[PDB]
Formats: C-alpha cells, sequence, structure tokens
C-alpha cells in the first residue's frame, strides 16, 4: 500500500526557514492530495495545509503568510519550509495523504455541494524543537545486572535535542527491551535510560550491547554490559 | 485546543459528542490521537470507516437534519483510551480548517497492577568521569502516578533528583524514570542509598551500597 | 433604514437589522430578518425596503389562504349562460352545438403568467386561439389537450418570527434559514415537454405554413412578472426563468431556476407583503395553457 | 415594567375612546318580521 516517513534538521534555530521532506512508498506522487498536521505539548492537532494532485497551494490562515508546500514528482517526495520560526513552533510534525470526498446535499448544476478532505494514511512524526542553544551529542554509559532472570542496560546522559533511537545487538534483542521516556534536566539537557530484562543464565554465553543514535550531532555510539 | 474530559467503563459504550454542532448537511471526520503518535481515522464520512477499524466504532449519518455528530465506542478496551477530534465540515461554515476540540476519553476500572522498580548504581565509565548517577527505573503500573523519594543512608535526599513523569507503555501500563545525580565523592561516602516508589497505597524499596 | 449583510455561504437574500417602533410609542428595539434582495434597494451597508418611494405595503393576513377554489359564475333571473361544446372550436366563430347552463363550470382563479397553471384542457387535439393572428401582437392562447407535470420547490426550510410594532400590529419577519441554503426551482419531464411542445407546432403550421421554420425563444424582457413563469406556490410568489423550456428551433427533467419575492404589486399603485410561509414549500401542478408571442422564419 | 406602568391594552391591541356623545343608555328596541313573514 502507501507509507510515508518525514525527516526534518531536528533542531532550528529561532528566526530562520524549517525545511521539512516527507518521502512516500507504494504510490504515486501525483494522483493524491498531501496534508500537513503538526501538533505542540498542550496545543491540539492543527492542519498546516495541503496540496493537490494538481500541485494547488492552500494553508491555514493561522500560519498562512509562513509556510510554502512544494512537492517534487521525480520521486515521492514533497516538502515544507515553515519560515520565521518562534517558540511556539516546536511540534511533531506528520505528513498525511488527503483524499477529497465530495458532498453533495441539493443540485449539483447549482453549485449546492461542498468539498471536505480527510487524511487516511499518515506519517510517523518529525520532531523539531527551536531554541538558540546548540546542539550535543549523548554519552552512554554501562549498567550492570547482579543476578533467574536480572536487568540491565544503558544510561544515556546529557543530550539534546529530542530524540533518541535505542536498538539492542543492531535490532537482535527486541523481546524484553524497554526504553524509557527522558528526562529534561535544569542544565537543558535530556537524558534517556534503556533496560532491557534478560535470563540470567544467559549472562555468561550471550554478549550484549546496546545501539544508540541521535541524529541531530551525527553521533552513533555503542557501549558493551557485564558484572 | 483544550480538552474536554470523559469517563466510561471498562467494556461500555462510549459516546462521544461532537463539540461543534453542523447548521446545514455535514460531512464529519473522526481522528484518534494518541498523544505523541500518528492520529488514526477511525470515521472519514459521517458514517464510512477505512479498511482496518473494528465495527464497534460507529458514527451517526445524517438521513434528517437535526441529528447532532456522535462517535460511539462500544466495548471500551484499555487502549482506546486518546485523544478523539471531531473534523466538522458543513454546507454552511466555511472550510474546517481547524480540527476538533479534544475529547480524551479515561477508561475506569481497569486492573490494578503494582510497579516493577530497578535501582542501577553509578556506571564505572562514569565515576571515573567524575560523575555519579542513580537510576531508579519505574515500570508496569497503574493508576499512572507514582511517588519517588530518595534515601542516602537513612535521610532523607530531596536535592539533586529529577523523576520522569508517567508515560504510558504499550501494555496500557505507565512507566517512570528517577535519576538521582550524585557527585562520585557523596556515593562512596556513603553506606546505601535507597529509592522509595509509594504506588498508590503502598511503597516499595530498592537498595543499592558501593561494592 | 435596513442595515444589511449577505447570507453566510450566491448572495440572494440579505440579512438585515433595523430599529422598530414597539408597542409603546417610546420605545425602539433593534430588530432582524430576512429579506430577499428583490424587496430592498440601497442608498450609496444601507438598504431600503423597494416600495418606499413608490407607496406603502399591506402585510397579507396569515390566516387567509391563497389557494384557488372553483367559483361558478350564474346567470340572474330573466338571463342565461351559453356553453359551446364544440371540442374543436377556436375562440370566435359559430358554435353549431349550444347547451344552456343556470351557472359555469368551476373555475379557480389561478393568478399565472406565460405558462397556464392547473386550468381546463382541451378535448381531442390542443387548440390555439387569438384573435387576428396575423397580428403579431397579439397573445396567442395556446391550450393543451394532455397535462405536462411541473413541480416546484423552496427547499430552504425558513422560520417566521412575529415583531410586535404596535399595540396589535405584529410584522411577520423572516426569522433565520435552518438547515442546508438551497435554490428555489421548478421540474418538467423533458419527455413531455417535448411531446407537448411538439402538439403545439403541430397547429401553428395550419396558420404559419407547413414549410415554415417554427422558433422558440425567451422572453424579449421587461418587468420581472412578465419576463418569468410568476405564480403562487404555497403563498410565496415564484417567479421561474423559463428560457429552458422555450428554446427549440422546429430521466429526463428540465429544471428552471426561480427566485422568490415577498413585495409584490399585482395589476398596478398600492403593494402587498406576503408573509414568509415556514418549513419546506414545494408543490405539484399541471401546466395546460401557454401565451405566445410571435415576433414579425 | 420592572414606578413605570403601561396601560392593559398596549401588548393586545389598540383602544378606541367613545365618542363622548353616543349614550351607553338602553333603548326599547322592536324585532319586527318583513312583508311575508
Ligand atoms: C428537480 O430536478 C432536480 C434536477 O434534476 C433534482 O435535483 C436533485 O435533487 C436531489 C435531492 O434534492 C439530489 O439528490 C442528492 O444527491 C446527492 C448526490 O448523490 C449522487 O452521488 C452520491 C455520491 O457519489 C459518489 O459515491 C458513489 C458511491 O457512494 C460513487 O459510485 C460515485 O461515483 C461518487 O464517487 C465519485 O464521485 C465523488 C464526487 O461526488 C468523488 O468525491 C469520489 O472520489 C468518486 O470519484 C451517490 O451515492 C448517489 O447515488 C444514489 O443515487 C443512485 C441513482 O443514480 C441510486 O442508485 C442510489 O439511490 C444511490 O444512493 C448519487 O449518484 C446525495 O448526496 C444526496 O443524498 C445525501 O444527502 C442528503 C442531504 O444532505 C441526506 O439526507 C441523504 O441521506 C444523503 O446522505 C447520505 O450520503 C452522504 C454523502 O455520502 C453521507 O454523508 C450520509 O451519511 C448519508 O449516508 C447515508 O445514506 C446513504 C445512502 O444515501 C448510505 O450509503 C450511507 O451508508 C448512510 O446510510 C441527495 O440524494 C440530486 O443530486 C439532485 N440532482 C442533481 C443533478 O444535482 C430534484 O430532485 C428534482 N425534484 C424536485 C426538486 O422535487
Ligand atoms: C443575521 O444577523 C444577526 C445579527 O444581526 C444574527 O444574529 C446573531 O447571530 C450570532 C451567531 O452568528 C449570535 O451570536 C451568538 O450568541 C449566543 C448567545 O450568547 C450570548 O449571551 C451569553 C449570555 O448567556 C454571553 O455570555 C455570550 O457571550 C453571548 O453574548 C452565543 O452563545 C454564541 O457564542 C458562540 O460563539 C462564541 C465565540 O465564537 C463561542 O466561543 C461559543 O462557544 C459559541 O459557539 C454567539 O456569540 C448573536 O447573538 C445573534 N444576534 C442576535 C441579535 O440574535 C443572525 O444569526 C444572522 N442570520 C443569518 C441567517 O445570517
Ligand atoms: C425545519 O426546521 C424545523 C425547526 O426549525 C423542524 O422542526 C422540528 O421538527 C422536529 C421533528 O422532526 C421537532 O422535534 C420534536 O419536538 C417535540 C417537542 O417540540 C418532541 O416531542 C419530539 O419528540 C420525539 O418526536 C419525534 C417525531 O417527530 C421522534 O421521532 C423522536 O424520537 C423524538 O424523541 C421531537 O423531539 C422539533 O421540535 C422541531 N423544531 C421546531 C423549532 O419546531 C422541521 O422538522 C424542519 N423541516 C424540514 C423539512 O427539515
Ligand atoms: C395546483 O393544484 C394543486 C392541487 O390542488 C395544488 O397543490 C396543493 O398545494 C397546497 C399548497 O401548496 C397543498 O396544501 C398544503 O397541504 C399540506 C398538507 O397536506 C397533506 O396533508 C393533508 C391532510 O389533511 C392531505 O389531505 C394532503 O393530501 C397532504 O397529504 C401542508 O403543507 C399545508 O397545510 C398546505 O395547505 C395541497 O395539499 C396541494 N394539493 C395537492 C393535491 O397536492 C397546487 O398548489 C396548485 N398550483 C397552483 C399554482 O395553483
Ligand atoms: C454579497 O455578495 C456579493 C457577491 O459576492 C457582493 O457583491 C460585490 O459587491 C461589491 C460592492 O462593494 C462589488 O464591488 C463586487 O464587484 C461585487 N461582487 C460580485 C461578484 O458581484 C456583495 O457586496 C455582498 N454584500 C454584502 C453586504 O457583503
Ligand atoms: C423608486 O426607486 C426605484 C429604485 O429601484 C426606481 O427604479 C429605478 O429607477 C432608475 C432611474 O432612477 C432606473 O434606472 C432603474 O432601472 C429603476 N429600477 C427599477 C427596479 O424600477 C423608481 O423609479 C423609483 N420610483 C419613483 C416613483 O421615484
Ligand atoms: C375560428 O374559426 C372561424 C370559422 O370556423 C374563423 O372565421 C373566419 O375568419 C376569417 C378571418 O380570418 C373570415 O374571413 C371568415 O369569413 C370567417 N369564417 C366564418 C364562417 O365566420 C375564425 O377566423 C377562426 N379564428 C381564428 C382565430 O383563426
Ligand atoms: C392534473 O392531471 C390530470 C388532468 O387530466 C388530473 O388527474 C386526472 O383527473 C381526472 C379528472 O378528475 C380523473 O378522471 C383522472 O383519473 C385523473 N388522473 C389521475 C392519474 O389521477 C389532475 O387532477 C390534474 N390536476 C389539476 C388540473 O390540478
Ligand atoms: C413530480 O412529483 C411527483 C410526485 O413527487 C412525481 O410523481 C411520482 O412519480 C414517481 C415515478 O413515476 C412515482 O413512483 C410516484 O408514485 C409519483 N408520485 C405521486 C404522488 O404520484 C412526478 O413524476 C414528478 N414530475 C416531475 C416532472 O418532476
Ligand atoms: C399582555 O400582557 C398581560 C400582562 O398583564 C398578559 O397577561 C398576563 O400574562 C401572565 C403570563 O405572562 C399571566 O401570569 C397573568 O395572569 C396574565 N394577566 C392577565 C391580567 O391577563 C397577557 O398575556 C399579554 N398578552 C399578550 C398577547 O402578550
Ligand atoms: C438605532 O439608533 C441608534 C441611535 O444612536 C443607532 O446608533 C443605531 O445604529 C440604530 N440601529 C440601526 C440598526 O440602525
Ligand atoms: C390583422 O392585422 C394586419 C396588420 O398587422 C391587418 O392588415 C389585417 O387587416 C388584420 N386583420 C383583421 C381581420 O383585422
Ligand atoms: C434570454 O436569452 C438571452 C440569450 O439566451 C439572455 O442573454 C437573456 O438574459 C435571456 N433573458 C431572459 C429574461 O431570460
Ligand atoms: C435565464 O437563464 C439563461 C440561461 O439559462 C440566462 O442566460 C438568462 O440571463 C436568465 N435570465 C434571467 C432574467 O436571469
Amino acid at each position: 500500500q502507501v507509507q510515508l516517513q518525514e525527516s526534518g534538521p531536528g533542531l532550528v534555530k529561532p528566526s530562520e526557514t524549517l525545511s521539512l521532506t516527507c518521502t512516500v512508498s507504494g504510490g504515486s506522487i501525483s494522483n493524491y492530495y498531501w496534508s500537513w498536521i503538526r501538533q505542540s505539548p498542550g496545543k491540539g492537532l492543527e492542519w498546516i495545509g495541503y496540496i493537490s494532485d494538481s500541485e494547488s497551494t492552500n494553508y491555514n490562515p493561522s500560519l498562512k503568510s509562513r509556510v510554502i508546500i512544494s512537492v517534487d514528482t521525480s520521486k515521492n517526495q514533497l516538502s515544507l519550509k515553515l519560515n520565521s520560526v518562534t517558540a511556539a513552533d516546536s511540534a511533531i510534525y506528520y505528513c498525511a495523504r488527503a483524499q477529497q470526498g465530495k458532498r453533495i446535499y441539493g443540485m449539483v448544476s447549482f453549485g449546492e455541494f461542498f468539498y471536505y478532505y480527510y487524511m487516511d494514511v499518515w506519517g510517523k512524526g518529525t520532531t523539531v524543537t527551536v531554541s538558540s542553544a546548540s546542539t550535543k551529542g549523548p554519552s552512554v554509559f554501562p549498567l550492570a545486572p547482579s543476578s533467574g532472570t536480572a536487568a540491565l542496560g544503558c544510561l544515556v546522559k546529557d543530550y539534546f535535542p529530542e530524540p533518541v533511537t535505542v536498538s539492542w545487538n543492531s535490532g537482535a534483542l527486541t523481546s524484553g527491551v524497554h526504553t524509557f521516556p527522558a528526562v529534561l534536566q535544569s542544565s537543558g539537557l535530556y537524558s534517556l535510560s534503556s533496560v532491557v530484562t534478560v535470563p540470567s543464565s544467559s549472562l555468561g554465553t550471550q554478549t550484549y550491547i546496546c545501539n544508540v543514535n541521535h541524529k541531530p550531532s551525527n553521533t552513533k555510539v555503542d557501549k558493551k554490559v557485564e558484572p | 485546543s483544550y480538552v474536554r474530559p470523559l469517563s466510561v467503563a471498562l467494556g461500555e459504550t462510549a459516546s462521544i459528542s461532537c463539540g461543534r454542532q453542523a447548521l446545514g448537511s455535514r460531512a464529519v471526520q473522526w481522528y484518534q490521537h494518541r498523544p505523541g503518535q500518528a492520529p488514526i481515522l477511525l470515521i472519514y464520512n459521517n458514517q464510512d470507516r477505512p479498511s482496518g477499524i473494528p465495527e464497534r466504532f460507529s458514527g451517526t449519518p445524517d438521513i434528517n437534519f437535526g441529528t447532532r455528530a456522535t462517535l460511539t465506542i462500544s466495548g471500551v478496551e484499555a487502549g482506546d483510551e486518546a485523544d478523539y477530534y471531531c473534523h466538522m465540515w458543513d454546507s454552511r461554515s466555511g472550510f474546517s480548517w481547524s480540527f476538533g476540540g479534544a475529547t480524551r476519553l479515561t477508561v475506569l476500572g481497569q486492573p490494578k497492577a503494582a510497579p516493577s522498580v530497578t535501582l542501577f548504581p553509578p556506571s564505572s565509565e562514569e565515576l571515573q568521569a567524575n560523575k555519579a548517577t542513580l537510576v531508579c527505573l519505574i515500570s508496569d503500573f497503574y493508576p499512572g502516578a507514582v511517588t519517588v523519594a530518595w534515601k542516602a543512608d537513612s535521610s532523607p535526599v530531596k536535592a539533586g533528583v529529577e523523576t520522569t513523569t508517567p508515560s504510558k507503555q504499550s501494555n496500557n501500563k505507565y512507566a517512570a524514570s528517577s535519576y538521582l545525580s550524585l557527585t562520585p565523592m557523596q556515593w562512596k561516602m556513603h553506606k546505601s542509598y535507597s529509592c522509595q516508589v509509594t504506588h498508590e497505597g503502598s511503597t516499595v524499596e530498592k537498595t543499592v551500597a558501593p561494592t | 433604514t435596513l442595515q444589511c449583510t449577505n447570507v453566510t455561504n450566491r448572495g440572494e437574500l440579505k440579512n438585515c437589522s433595523f430599529n422598530m417602533t414597539t408597542e409603546l410609542r417610546d420605545k425602539k428595539q433593534k430588530v432582524y430578518s430576512l429579506f430577499y434582495r428583490l424587496d430592498v434597494v440601497q442608498i450609496n451597508k444601507e438598504y431600503r425596503l423597494i416600495n418606499c418611494n413608490t407607496s406603502a405595503c399591506t402585510q397579507a393576513c396569515p390566516k387567509v389562504s391563497f389557494e384557488p377554489i372553483p367559483i361558478h359564475y350564474c346567470a340572474p333571473a330573466g338571463f342565461a349562460i351559453l356553453k359551446c361544446k364544440d371540442k374543436k372550436f377556436n375562440g370566435t366563430g359559430p358554435c353549431p352545438s349550444v347547451s344552456t347552463v343556470q351557472c359555469t363550470h368551476g373555475i379557480k382563479p389561478v393568478v399565472s403568467t406565460q405558462l397556464l397553471l392547473n386550468g381546463s384542457l382541451a378535448e381531442e387535439e390542443v387548440m390555439i386561439r387569438s384573435e387576428n393572428i396575423t397580428n403579431n401582437a397579439k397573445n396567442i392562447l395556446v391550450q393543451f389537450n394532455t397535462p405536462v407535470q411541473i413541480n416546484c420547490t423552496r427547499p430552504n426550510n425558513m422560520t417566521r418570527k412575529s415583531i410586535r410594532i404596535g399595540p396589535g400590529q405584529a410584522f411577520y419577519a423572516l426569522g433565520d434559514i435552518i438547515g442546508d441554503i438551497r435554490q428555489p426551482h421548478c421540474n418538467v419531464s423533458k419527455a413531455t415537454w417535448n411531446e407537448t411542445l411538439g402538439k403545439v407546432v403541430k397547429q401553428l403550421r395550419k396558420h404559419f405554413g407547413n414549410n415554415t421554420i417554427i422558433r422558440f425563444a425567451n422572453s424579449s424582457g421587461g418587468d420581472l412578472e412578465v419576463t418569468t413563469h410568476s405564480f403562487n406556490c404555497g403563498g410565496e410568489f415564484f417567479y421561474c426563468n423559463t428560457s429552458g423550456l422555450f428554446n427549440s428551433t422546429w430521466n429526463d427533467s428540465i429544471t428552471l431556476p426561480c427566485r422568490i419575492k415577498q413585495i409584490i404589486n399585482m395589476w398596478q399603485g398600492q403593494c402587498m407583503y406576503a408573509p414568509p410561509i415556514q418549513g419546506v414549500i414545494r408543490c405539484v401542478s399541471n401546466i395546460t395553457g401557454l401565451i405566445l408571442t410571435r415576433d414579425g422564419t
């Protein structure tokens, strides 16, 4: 079918162009409508704008004078450029396929209809944070167990901004894994802690490594865990 | 956008009324949005659902004018806790740029589960980096609300502790971290460090000593 | 002086608010009501009712009905009425089959225009009349033999609002539109109107020639009441553009876009404000006659 | 109204003051049948 995946800077400075993109899969870019939706903490879903299968522009009056929704049909890619960003522009930005519905109530000849739009398939969401603060890489620290069932994990100290992706053995160890939400310390840096429950009998003939990725810093670090 | 509270019991029928009733013939959309996640199109036409939405999600069609749009969730699960929006289009009002307000359904009567506290001592590398950290990990508790206390030997700490607000898990239980940041010398100058996690009516303790 | 805005939505009926006398002569009320644009005009937004520079208007009593009732005309004692039972009798001449009646049949006084509605059909074949048919300035009364169905409706669900403008004086205003805003119109079967227009052109050749072409066109212009099929449907006066009916040179549904007026003068003078009818209006009629006009191929 | 008063009829109908020359005195009236009755 059709899926989507967004990707953006993750961090943009105030008063700057917030570039973004969204590559769709298993579907043609030029025969559907495409909607951008953002969602800030404390605020509800906000409809940015949308582009048509005819590549026609139509933005929310809320933003209006700052958005521009492009689309390049060479790939299955369509972009979004918000500029003059402020602190209130921090949100998760979603990429969804809008489909046009024509609600007829009276006579089509007299124009007694109206057009509505519904998004049926969405992207996963790209977090974007705006602040003058610079980027920052994390620094993983091991968390060793101490003996039937035991648990171990990784401590991802001091990074900015959200988020980080934690894999275990590059993706093999996927059962019993539990990555915890981050903590914004008063220093201005998030800290995350991942942990896996593991049969303690395997803790000798089985190696464990956590894979931490933080995109705004171009960092990919690993660390072993052992008593 | 503000939020409207709602509370149905587990297994009952939810009746989510639309916060913006229509003036003419309508075309109402219903989106299920779990916070910090992708919204889910439940019902797009006044009554039509997409492929992959249970029969228990029903929306009122407008055959005769006057019937307000409502979302009906029969046999409510614990996973049905989310935000629900009413995207109201009608022939009289203009273009529905804004979604609905926000109806946050909180399902009552779920099984109470006690947390699973696990405290880790400071790592060897970070102690070698002149900074210590106690990480008290709490998970799989309901209702999602715990209070965390830290004890140095037998004295309360309070100073230098950050605590996560209970986020939700895929199993509909809750989880929360709790980082105590210690100087590497303060960590060695004490006998034991305890983590008290008082969930609902009871407290659980997990202690760690430098050995 | 009316303070008018459009209705949210193509800008037909207006939403006007005005200061108005109350039941107490020293208290005013700021009240609002809807007026179709054919009832108001501007000043230079500020509007005024259309009649205020010509004559006052009398609101129709909301208890009298505009329904045509079969009326029978009778001759007094010492007089008589003679019927003409000639089933192919054009207006003038010597009727060979005559019968005397004390009274005529049931005549429905249907006020109509261009299209004679609900009237009496003709037997045998569809006749045509007129006086001097060679004189083009003489209207040709054509009378159908079979009825063509016409369906009209005002789809907007309207509300009536009483406005106490004096001791016992209550002007029934137009509240608001419940539900969808739509367009009032009329329907005729294009098939039945085709075969009926085919019947009319048949007898038109008997007076103009078996070879000449018979063209149909819309009105030549002038007043609103003559340019459009104007009639009454459930208490409100329609004005239907008949251009889609007379557009021919010699499942279906032809639709006529109708407007609606509330300030009608009729014949002359003095005018009447028809009070708004509540609910959804639709009426079913037979168009049984016609009033044509040749130009003078 | 809520001192301010109003005449009782003003919300129902206007009133016509009786002419101060016509009398309300009942006069003996005789009803008669027409010719043939
Ligand atoms: C005088 O002359 C006049 C001129 O001739 C004449 O005017 C006519 O007036 C009437 C009424 O005044 C008008 O009737 C209305 O018609 C509307 C349009 O209906 C047509 O289109 C729909 C939708 O078509 C899309 O979907 C179908 C499948 O669903 C596809 O097959 C189509 O291809 C199309 O999809 C493409 O096109 C879309 C664009 O529209 C694209 O977006 C899309 O991507 C695709 O590319 C069809 O469903 C209709 O089919 C029906 O009719 C056929 C006959 O052809 C029958 O076989 C059968 O009965 C079909 O049902 C038709 O083709 C209607 O929307 C409208 O009815 C709705 O509105 C009223 C008021 O708003 C509601 O009360 C009513 O209940 C209807 O609401 C239903 O539908 C809406 C919208 O989907 C829902 O939101 C709502 O929940 C409700 O659903 C409920 O009922 C459904 C059944 O109706 C059911 O399926 C649901 O599950 C639920 O229970 C109304 O009927 C007519 O259009 C005028 N004519 C013209 C030319 O405009 C006048 O009447 C004359 N007489 C007078 C004045 O007296
Ligand atoms: C023709 O034009 C007339 C005006 O001349 C229109 O009449 C007005 O219509 C509007 C709606 O479009 C009315 O406004 C509504 O008033 C309601 C009454 O509440 C008042 O009173 C409470 C006290 O109980 C106050 O607290 C409150 O603030 C109001 O002053 C309100 O309930 C409505 O509130 C809605 O809007 C607000 C703001 O957007 C929302 O936050 C609310 O949730 C709610 O949705 C609204 O304000 C106005 O009162 C009408 N005036 C008169 C004199 O009747 C006709 O509608 C118009 N008709 C057509 C066909 O066009
Ligand atoms: C045009 O608009 C008007 C309103 O401006 C609208 O009139 C409304 O009609 C409905 C009926 O469909 C009325 O609702 C009823 O109200 C009475 C009390 O007033 C109740 O007792 C009724 O209870 C039951 O009755 C229904 C049957 O009619 C049952 O099916 C149902 O189960 C109810 O429980 C019912 O609520 C409404 O009061 C009026 N509104 C006004 C202001 O008069 C009219 O229907 C519209 N017409 C069109 C063609 O759209
Ligand atoms: C041409 O002749 C037609 C037939 O006489 C006219 O149609 C009539 O139109 C009037 C007004 O538009 C209708 O009166 C309305 O009646 C309905 C309710 O009626 C229904 O319920 C009664 C029960 O008592 C039932 O007997 C009826 O058959 C209906 O089922 C309401 O909306 C109003 O009260 C209003 O008075 C007539 O009903 C209608 N008659 C028919 C046979 O359809 C038409 O108006 C004429 N056209 C012209 C231009 O003169
Ligand atoms: C009602 O709507 C009509 C059409 O949308 C408006 O007509 C316009 O009137 C202005 C006068 O100020 C003209 O300059 C425009 O050219 C008109 N537009 C059209 C398309 O005709 C009308 O002004 C509206 N009335 C009100 C009170 O808002
Ligand atoms: C009353 O006012 C109306 C305004 O609508 C006058 O009618 C218009 O008159 C102008 C000339 O002044 C014409 O150009 C328009 O075509 C007329 N329109 C309509 C709809 O009639 C009317 O003449 C005025 N009557 C009197 C007696 O002053
Ligand atoms: C109706 O029919 C009568 C005859 O049946 C027509 O009367 C004739 O009219 C012409 C003028 O057009 C006269 O020259 C004849 O002398 C008339 N004949 C008789 C017997 O009177 C009459 O014209 C027809 N009406 C129309 C409108 O055509
Ligand atoms: C419109 O159509 C026909 C005109 O012939 C009328 O319906 C017929 O009326 C005659 C006379 O009473 C009856 O003998 C028929 O049985 C009727 N036919 C049907 C199908 O009902 C109808 O009354 C006319 N309406 C008018 C003139 O207002
Ligand atoms: C005008 O309206 C009448 C009534 O709505 C229509 O008559 C209906 O025709 C259908 C289809 O043949 C029948 O199933 C109904 O039983 C009829 N109703 C009645 C009351 O007889 C008529 O067809 C319409 N005509 C036009 C030109 O619109
Ligand atoms: C006119 O006003 C009078 C006020 O006296 C109304 O009469 C009263 O109405 C109230 C209800 O609103 C009753 O409780 C009183 O018992 C009535 N009193 C009398 C003396 O009638 C009257 O209903 C109003 N009439 C109209 C048409 O509004
Ligand atoms: C009614 O009169 C007052 C007098 O000050 C005026 O301000 C107001 O605009 C008038 N209302 C209307 C609808 O014209
Ligand atoms: C009919 O009118 C024409 C002129 O249009 C005239 O010549 C002719 O005499 C008229 N016929 C009758 C019978 O009056
Ligand atoms: C008559 O038709 C002509 C052209 O079809 C059009 O310009 C004119 O507005 C019409 N007039 C009426 C009264 O329908
Ligand atoms: C009648 O309709 C025709 C087209 O259907 C249009 O050109 C004409 O202007 C209309 N007449 C009036 C008076 O609006």
